[PDB]
């Protein structure tokens, strides 16, 4: 059987060491094998909306309580107005965020969009595979609103124990969501129809309505992979994409940190109410949390003291609740605005920032709705199998010192590719695939001492 | 008076644990205690009765076993550059 | 007369549907009619600065109170030092923000700057039309500081009821602003002189001192509008700008959300003091909120108990105030730093991010001072009247498969313009205006299967 | 001797005024003398980790206290679980931040890296000059953990008065840091090895392993300085860099605002504990803060009342502590994520945003570890000695209206350089150094009315 826990140090995996060279040439480490993978994040954008009927919350229909509660009426006025403000902020945040999501024009989406790319996120006509995975996997409680009351009434199943039913006694009300599932779906289907693509400039004007796959190939050229490589490996690329996407099948798990955050957004709202509800049974230095029991077993001269402790107690718990909700609302407002920008930076555009999204530059990102917020998926680049070759800082015609070039979005390397007779060859910046050095891959530059001299054949310029 | 702070490293998967005395250091640590922090220490004694305390930079620990391993994440990191690695289910 | 409220659903206006095509050509939706409009935002950057003289705040000059208050002196020490810290943070934020606003060099501004563009924001020598609209429309209270006291003294109008006069009793003091209106005006006049322009690279070094209108035309080419279009419509463009700017005439209204936020920044500071002031008349389980009345109508053995309840009550209200001010100060500090970046991203530069500013890419933004913060205006692009044409992904010489081009910052479309004899024509990415396909609008590219073949006339390359 | 304080106004230093011109030419203000300097910032990323043994914290081993404390046990359960959550968030933030710091591949670093650039930040094999300056200058308290207890025991120096020793009575425990100095050093040595460089595109794939100095020269061309200027002044540039870096020698001072912030991060953690510790000696309306003294001098019927006041008092202080720690943890989490992006925007890349870093565009930034966070240094550009010359908006061949050019990343100016016979010359955008107008510095453009006409010699196009 298993033994004792073992002493281990926290590992640090040292980076590949690439030695520095002097003079006009250098060791260039270039990946030869590229693959994709994904990263995820959850953005909580909502706090469950709330209102409280103080007269009922503090005491369950007792006049002695109301007579003493009246002395404190200004307190509950502050509670409801503060919550009124917070709920308005929640609604403005949600509508303002979806307003940025909506496109003026888009492509229709039918099954098959994606080409060789699986796109499991296409509406299952609807929502997405991802939204069903989040909503079915997260332990999010059933809504009320309709039918509601009949299932909390004696004219219904005796087994109902919904915290919503308890609201009929608590004086607490859960408020409905602002958008509904169908409008939220309309906003994200508008984003799906806006894919393919973000190139050709603008796109904030005109709309191309082109294939998904091509927007992918354009983005790959966009990170330094040459076109010849993409054309030969286009089917392999679609398969790697699908594998990276396939990872989402196991992603909606408790071992997934983004998933866990979705679950906490739910749990955090659940506890905000559970605490208001459990405080209704809490004494506050009082003999009882029940007005009915205070009255039944105590003479009137003592009952008021017990009731006053209860009231101040209940009001104190309302105070804490509101202060917490006001803070949560503002934090959610910040989160929603940050999402607004991410949709317009990574979902609607290719990112050049690093740090963000997939951990390796950027390739298409997607946004879906999630319990209490948005869930994002990001495809990242993960190059490997690097090799070391020697590269130039540029090249000159040996016979003419003023004829100098530099590589475009790549490097000039000593040729080690047997298909190239020329001493120097060109590779992209993100993938090793030596090409002849030609004008499509070069730019004319001012001469420098570090540009290598070719006395044989260098088409840019040939002469 | 001085006292001995305690923390427990617990693995919900293997249903096992190990413990640290922090800053107390192992010169003042034994498998039995006469201080005391709880009525029984028997869940640790099952294995710890055959080991002396092992001293680490995080603190003095019983049930540690020196393995000289490097791991990225034990899900029981001890902070600093140390980690308490769970054993493997049969 | 009016009837009952009606049932309506929340509308979702479906995006224009643009059908996807297979093969090497596609339906491209291109706007044919462009117009401008504006969006606004308010950034609150300040919290009104505060100090409290606890000895006076808790009790209005009573020795019995001071004797009992002494037992709690450490409390008020915490209150004043915590506020001292918050007021310092407010000052550092304001000076650090204006420091980024100031330019090293700028153009002088005289009436007429703007050319055909109205620029109602030029200093009314001063401030701006916008600043007067914000300061006159928002119900912001009169400052004290000078003359001050004489109008709160019997040697002054009997009608004064300023909350500032009440400070002489409350032990509360309102602190002066850090910059004054004239320095704030100097900082934003420095920004106005920095306009025209943000092109020519750097601008963080040299300074061109060119026309406003030209910086506009450069920005319009910058979003995909071709030059021929701008040259022919330059007067129309100035008029559309002026109309978009003209909208600001009605913008300082209660129906304007950015305006409302300015009003709330004012209201939020007003309530912070009104609450400290109203608490001075609040009992705290005490017989009276007045020490003088506690003493006058109670025997000494009872007076201390009533006074102690009052003191702890007043100290409790100071505690809540400070906790709230510390949070408000930090939130304001974040807001000010975010503004620092916006001035350096949209006012001093053209944005390429979307999400931000006008809702359609970006065209010049302006910043003005506002009650408790900054107010920003952003001009946005709103293209319409889209048409559908068929476009290429590039073009090749039919007689030579290696002679291939792609459009620059636009598209190649099948010609539908009768002035062009050639089968293909070029449009910008943000405006339909087919041009002959020439080298100014093209780039040479690697050949692809989706580039269309011209067997007739394609100047790039002609041969 | 010194006299009275004097009345002075706050100065506003008016910007250099550059007059605006009409027509097709303008006054261009161009710096002729460039120098470097530095700016600094501190990002607090950590809150010291905490746990509390409530049974010991509230009362120092007394049974009467425990009997009454038991009634409140649910309170301390909330305290420990809330802190458990906050400490987990602190650890996730730290590991997630360092994960972005680490490179997949890097250059080895040996003394001499930097070339002519001093790089006082190279590991002193280790850490950096900067880290020693921050850790030695900031009054940060000695850690415990090892040896610990022996120095708080009678079997040790009688002089120990560590607040850590007090923890053995307080029931408070300070938790260890997550990374250790050696791993943090490994992560920032990985960043140092990633320098030289951020050009050649990608770099998120391949790795060049080139000189520091060259990455500097590439960044300088990147802001509009021409190459001829850099080649002639390359030694002067290294010296100016070293002077700007040399400033860090005096930077770790109390007059340095970033330094002060580092000191406050330390002070803020120190007070969080000092307050919990001082509350242990505070009465809470109680006769004594000591249970032992309450028992010793009071009859049992009175002792429980005094003890209950003490307990509720201690529990109240734990409540405030936790609420404060939960807020501090979330603010630190935001700070750490913002740092994550800065490392990937300025340390690993050249910034084009302004606002940020050095106050003048951007040149290399560095990140080091600091007490409770990260410390950043940023080199900035400070051009001066501007001159005024007259410039064009472009140029045309006078003999051919369709042969028009525009400057690339610079301006065309009337030649005032006696080495240039041609009427027009080219300067960069960030430095005055007129060059002949040639194709390396020009682009072909559509003709405009503001382009000046050359009837003599303009190589681009010559004919
Ligand atoms: C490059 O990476 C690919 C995968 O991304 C490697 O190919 C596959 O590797 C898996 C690993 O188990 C094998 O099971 C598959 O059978 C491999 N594919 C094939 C077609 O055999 C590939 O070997 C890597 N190395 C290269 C290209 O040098
Ligand atoms: C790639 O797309 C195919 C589409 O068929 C996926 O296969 C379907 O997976 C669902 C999952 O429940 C099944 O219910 C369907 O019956 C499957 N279709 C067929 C024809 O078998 C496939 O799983 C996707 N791959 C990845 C990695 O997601
Ligand atoms: C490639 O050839 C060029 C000349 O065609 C070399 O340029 C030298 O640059 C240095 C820099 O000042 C000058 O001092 C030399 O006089 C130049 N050489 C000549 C012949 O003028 C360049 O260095 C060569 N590249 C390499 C990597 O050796
Ligand atoms: C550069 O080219 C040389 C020569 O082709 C490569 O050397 C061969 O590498 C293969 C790898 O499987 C070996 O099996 C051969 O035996 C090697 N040839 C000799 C003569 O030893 C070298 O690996 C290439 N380098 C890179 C980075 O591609
Ligand atoms: C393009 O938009 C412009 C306005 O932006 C339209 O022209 C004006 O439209 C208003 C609408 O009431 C009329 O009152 C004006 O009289 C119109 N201007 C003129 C000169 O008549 C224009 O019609 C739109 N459509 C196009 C260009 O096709
Ligand atoms: C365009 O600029 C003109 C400048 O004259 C504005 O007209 C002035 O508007 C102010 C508003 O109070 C009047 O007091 C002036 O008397 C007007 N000037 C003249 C000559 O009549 C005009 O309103 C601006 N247009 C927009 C849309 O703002
Ligand atoms: C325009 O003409 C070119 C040839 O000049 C076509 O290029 C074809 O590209 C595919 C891709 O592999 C090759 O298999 C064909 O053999 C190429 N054709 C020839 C003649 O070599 C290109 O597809 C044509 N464009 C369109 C839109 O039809
Ligand atoms: C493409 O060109 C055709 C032919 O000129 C345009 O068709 C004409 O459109 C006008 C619009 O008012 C009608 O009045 C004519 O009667 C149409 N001509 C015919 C023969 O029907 C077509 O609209 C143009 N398309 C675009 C997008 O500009
Ligand atoms: C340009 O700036 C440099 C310094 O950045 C000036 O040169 C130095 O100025 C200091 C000021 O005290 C003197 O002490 C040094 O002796 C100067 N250097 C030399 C070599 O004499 C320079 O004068 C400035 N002006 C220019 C280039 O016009
Ligand atoms: C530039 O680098 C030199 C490296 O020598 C620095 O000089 C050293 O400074 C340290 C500071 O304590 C001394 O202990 C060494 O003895 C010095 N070395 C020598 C050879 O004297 C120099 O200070 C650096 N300049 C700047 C501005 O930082
Ligand atoms: C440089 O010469 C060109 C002509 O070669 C001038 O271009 C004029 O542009 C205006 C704009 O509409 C036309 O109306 C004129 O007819 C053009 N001139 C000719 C001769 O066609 C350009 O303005 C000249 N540049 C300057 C600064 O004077
Ligand atoms: C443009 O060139 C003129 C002529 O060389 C410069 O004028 C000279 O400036 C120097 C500065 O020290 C004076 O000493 C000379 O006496 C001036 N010459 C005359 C004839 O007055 C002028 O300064 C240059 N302008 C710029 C911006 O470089
Ligand atoms: C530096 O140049 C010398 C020249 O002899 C060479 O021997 C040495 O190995 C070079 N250094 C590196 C890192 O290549
Ligand atoms: C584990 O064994 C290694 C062997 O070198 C020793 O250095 C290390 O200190 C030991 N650790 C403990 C806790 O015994
Ligand atoms: C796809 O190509 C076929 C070829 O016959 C065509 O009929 C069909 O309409 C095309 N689809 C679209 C969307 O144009
Ligand atoms: C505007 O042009 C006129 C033409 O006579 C000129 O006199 C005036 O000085 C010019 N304005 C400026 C600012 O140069």
């Amino acid at each position: 059987v298993p033994g004792e826990m073992r002493l281990a140090s926290i590992a640090f995996n040292h980076p590949i060491q690439v030695d520095q060279l002097n003079s006009s040439y250098f060791k260039l480490s270039i990946p030869t094998n590229f693959s994709f993978g994904v990263t995820q994040e959850y953005i909580q954008t909502t706090i469950q909306k709330v209102t409280v009927d103080c007269k009922q919350y503090v005491c369950n229909g007792f006049q002695k309580c109301e007579q003493l509660l009246r002395e404190y009426g200004q307190f509950c006025s502050k509670i409801n107005q503060a919550l009124h403000g917070a709920n308005l902020r929640q609604d403005d945040s949600v509508r303002n965020l979806f307003a940025s999501v909506k496109s003026s024009q888009s492509s229709p989406i039918i099954p098959g969009f994606g080409g060789d790319f699986n796109l499991t996120l296409l509406e299952p006509v609807a929502r997405s595979a991802i939204e069903d995975l989040l909503f079915d996997k997260v332990t999010i409680a059933d809504p009320g609103y309709m039918q509601g009351y009949d299932d909390c009434m004696q004219q219904g199943p005796a087994s109902a124990r919904d915290l919503i039913c308890a609201q009929y006694v608590a004086g607490y009300k859960v408020l409905p969501p602002l958008m509904d599932v169908n409008m939220e779906a309309a906003y994200t289907s508008s984003l799906l129809g806006s894919i393919a693509g973000v190139g050709w400039t603008a796109g904030l004007s005109s709309f191309a309505a082109i294939p998904f796959a091509q927007s992918i190939f354009y983005r790959l050229n966009g990170v330094g992979i040459t076109q010849q490589v993409l054309s030969e490996n286009q089917k392999l690329i679609a398969n790697k994409f699908n594998q990276a996407l396939g990872a989402m099948q196991t992603g909606f798990t408790t071992t997934n940190e983004a998933f866990h955050k979705v679950q906490d957004a739910v749990n955090n709202n659940a506890q905000a109410l559970s605490k208001l509800a459990s405080e209704l049974s809490n004494t506050f230095g009082a003999i009882s949390a029940s007005i009915g029991d205070i009255i039944q077993r105590l003479d009137v001269l003592e009952q008021d003291a017990q009731i006053d402790r209860l009231i101040n107690g209940r009001l104190t718990t309302l105070n804490a609740f509101v202060a917490q909700q006001l803070v949560r609302s503002e934090s959610a407002a910040l989160s929603a605005q940050l999402a607004k920008d991410k949709v317009n930076e990574c979902v609607k555009a290719q990112s050049k920032r690093s740090g963000f999204c997939g951990q390796g530059t950027h390739i298409v990102s997607f946004v879906v709705n999630a319990p209490n917020g948005l869930y994002f998926m990001h495809v990242g680049y993960y190059p490997s199998n690097h090799i070391e070759v020697v590269s130039a800082y540029g090249l000159c015609d040996a016979a003419n010192p003023t004829n100098c070039i530099a590589p475009v979005n790549g490097y000039f390397i000593k040729t080690n590719n047997t298909r190239i007779v020329d001493e120097w060859s060109y590779t992209g910046s993100s993938f090793y695939a030596p090409e002849p050095i030609t004008s499509l891959n070069t730019k004319y530059v001012a001469p420098q001492v570090t540009y290598q001299n070719i006395s044989t054949n260098l088409p840019p310029p040939l002469l | 008076c001085v006292s001995v702070p305690v923390s427990v490293i617990y693995d919900k998967e293997t249903k096992t644990h190990a413990t640290l005395f922090g800053s107390v250091a192992c010169e003042h640590i034994s498998s039995t205690m006469s201080q005391y922090s709880r009525s029984t220490r028997s869940m640790l004694k099952r294995r710890d009765s055959t080991y002396g305390p092992l001293q680490t930079p995080v603190g003095c620990v019983l049930g540690l076993v020196n393995s000289s391993l490097f791991v990225e994440d034990c899900k029981l990191p001890l902070g600093q550059s140390l980690c308490a690695l769970p054993d493997t289910p049969s």
